[PDB]
């Protein structure tokens, strides 16, 4: 196995940034996990290889890190908040209106391998409950006709 | 550059100082920043020597926005008894439950922590800084790299800082889902490429930190003061609230208020005027029942006129005031709350890790009615005994909030129990 130019590029820059290499391992797995859409376990090695760690040392933190998923490959991870103010202020309704959309519930994947809904803890815009990330974004759940809308970008 | 989408979280503010800029939702470059006087008070501080700039921010009154509320002037002097090199962190963690106030600082203003950080580091003589911003705050971190970019090509930071002699290079790190990553133990293991792990204190980071070295650790809202006494000075700082807990203070305010979001107030303000007066009251004006300070402490109805202060009496914590009405079930919210420790322990700890999990398993199963008599004193019994061995403040306090539930609400308990 073998990381492509592209990526391993940018891998290389991480390592580069910090003053000691393995510093760069959260940032390296991240880099992974969005270039794949999951941790692929043989990319494991090579990372462990380029980061001067024992493999162990690696796969004991994709273990650790909730983030980071070996399982399932999906293209947009849909995070939604199901931690107390999002639970008081409508996370089922949330969950409700992305079964009706796609079909799936918390830790599903639609079959094109698309969406994939990961419940999480409180990601910290409370006031905007209840909240849900799709990848990087970030957004209050407003209703199943906004979602419906706020997905269509989604490609 | 195009960010990733940010909720427009409402900001506003009696002081200007900290949301000056951070109330209108969106980013503030640099240009922006020294229109209103930005770095200005950088360059003031590198004309002083770092032995003065620790005395002005001990005499401030600062303390720790992170929550603790440790002497902010303190924690430095401790760094600066220990041979260097020193290092200094930028705890941008920010995980608590309802605790939103760190982000809009980052997301918004985010020169105004940089120059924090500058300032910092000159004073305890770090030439290496760290922000450790967690992984589902992936804006913040790109928009702190955009900011740093910004600072170095203004000269504010690399080596020679403005002629200084004072050399800085900031890092941004970025977490990957782990709130006990913010425990600044933690934060330093995970800085070092491993678990976040916490260690045993003593040694605290100022002694023994990053690889060893003395290390400061100081939350976002903490370091975003530094500035501010700079550029006023610490007599003029200590006018803004109360002398004894003396400026700006950012409660994030969630739940079943009309106008939930961050509010710049002194610390003088009461639980009852930051929900009345500045929130605009609950949601259909019914009765609060509770207020969650975070996971950490629940406050009652009969609560509601203590200082926003880090006074025994006083609310402290993060400032996070979660409302909870009259038709809010404290079984239920107690549940969400097991069931945050339950996710997060590290599992370090023999009865941090079973605790946690069985007071989550246990009130589940009580919520839900299924609990067997067994199970009710299980869960009475696991509650009292998760604090024993911990070495850090999660297993100290996992249990903390559901008791205060216990004894605050009984009838409700009771009704469950029945
Ligand atoms: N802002 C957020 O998102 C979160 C905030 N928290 C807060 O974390 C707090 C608990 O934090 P801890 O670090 O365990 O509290 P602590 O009271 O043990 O320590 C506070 C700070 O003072 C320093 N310190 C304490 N005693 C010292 C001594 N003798 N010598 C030198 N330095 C000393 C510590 O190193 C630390 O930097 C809680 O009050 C909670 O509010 C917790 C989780 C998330
Ligand atoms: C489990 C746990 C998680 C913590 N998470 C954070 C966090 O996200 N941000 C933060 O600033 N402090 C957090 N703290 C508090 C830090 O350990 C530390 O007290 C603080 O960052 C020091 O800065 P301050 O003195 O400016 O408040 C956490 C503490 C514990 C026990
Ligand atoms: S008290 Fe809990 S979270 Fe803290 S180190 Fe021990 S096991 Fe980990
Ligand atoms: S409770 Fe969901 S974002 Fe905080
Ligand atoms: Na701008
Ligand atoms: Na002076």
């Amino acid at each position: 196995f073998e990381f492509p130019e592209e990526l391993k590029t940018k891998l290389q820059e991480h390592i580069n940034y910090f003053p000691k290499k393995r510093q760069a391992i959260l940032l390296c797995l991240h880099e992974i996990q969005n270039y794949y859409g999951y941790i692929p376990p043989e990319s494991l090695k090579p990372l462990a290889d380029m980061l001067e760690l024992p493999l162990n040392h690696v796969e004991g933190v994709v273990a650790f890190y909730d983030m980071f998923d070996r399982e399932d490959k999906a293209k947009y991870r849909i995070r939604v908040c199901v931690s107390i103010v999002c639970h008081l202020m409508g996370t089922n309704k949330l969950l409700k209106a992305l079964e009706n959309i796609l079909g799936i519930k918390p830790g599903e994947v639609t079959p094109d391998g698309k969406f994939k809904i990961v419940p999480v803890q409180c990601l910290d815009a409370c006031s905007e409950a209840p909240v849900f990330m799709v990848n990087d974004d970030e957004y209050k759940f407003e209703s199943e006709v906004q979602l419906n809308e706020i997905l269509s970008r989604y490609t | 550059r195009s960010y990733p989408a940010i909720p427009r979280i409402y900001a506003e503010t009696t002081l200007n100082m900290l949301l000056k800029r951070a109330k209108k939702p969106r980013v503030h470059s640099i240009d922006e920043y020294l229109k209103d006087g930005g770095y200005q008070a950088l360059e003031k501080a590198l004309n002083m020597s770092p032995e003065e700039i620790i005395d002005w921010v001990d005499k401030s009154t600062l303390r720790g926005r992170g929550g603790a509320g440790f002497p902010t002037g303190k924690k430095w002097k401790f760094a600066v008894q220990n041979p260097g090199p020193r290092y200094f962190i930028c705890n941008a963690d920010e995980s608590e439950p309802g605790t939103f106030k760190d982000r809009i600082i980052i997301e918004r203003d985010p020169h105004l922590l940089i120059e924090g950080i500058i300032i910092s580091s000159y004073a305890i003589g770090a030439n290496e800084a760290y922000i450790y911003i967690r992984g589902e705050y992936p804006a913040g971190y790109y928009i702190l790299r955009d900011a740093i970019e910004e600072a170095k090509k203004k000269g504010f930071l690399g080596k020679n800082i403005l002629g200084s002699g004072f050399d800085l290079e900031i890092y941004v790190a970025r977490g990957a889902g782990a709130y006990i990553c913010g425990e600044e133990t933690a934060l330093i293991e995970s800085l070092e490429g491993k678990r976040g792990h916490p260690r045993l204190k003593p040694p605290y980071p100022v002694q023994k930190g990053l690889w060893g070295k003395p290390t400061v650790v100081n939350n976002v809202e903490t370091i975003a003061n530094v500035p501010f006494i700079i550029s006023m000075g610490w007599e003029e700082y200590r006018y803004i609230g109360p002398s004894d807990y003396a400026g700006p203070k950012l409660f994030p305010v969630s739940g079943k208020v009309k106008k939930p979001g961050v509010y710049e107030l002194p610390m003088n303000t009461t639980l009852r005027e930051v929900i009345f007066k500045y929130a605009g009251g609950t949601l259909g004006n019914k009765k609060v029942k509770a207020v969650f300070s975070g996971a950490l402490d629940c406050f009652s109805s009969e609560e509601l006129d203590i200082p926003m202060d880090y006074s025994p009496l006083g609310f402290g914590g993060t400032g996070t005031v979660i409302v909870l009405t009259e038709e809010d079930d404290i079984v239920e919210a107690a549940l969400k709350i097991a069931e945050f420790y339950e996710h997060e322990t590290c599992g370090q700890c023999t009865p941090c890790r079973v605790g946690c999990y069985e007071q989550a398993n246990l009130l589940e199963k009580i919520y839900k009615g299924e609990a067997t008599e067994q199970d009710w004193e299980g869960f009475d019994f696991v509650n009292r005994n998760i604090q024993p061995t911990s070495i850090c403040g999660l297993g100290a306090v996992a249990g903390r909030l559901i008791r205060q539930t216990l004894e605050k609400f009984p009838e409700e308990w009771e009704k469950y129990r029945k």
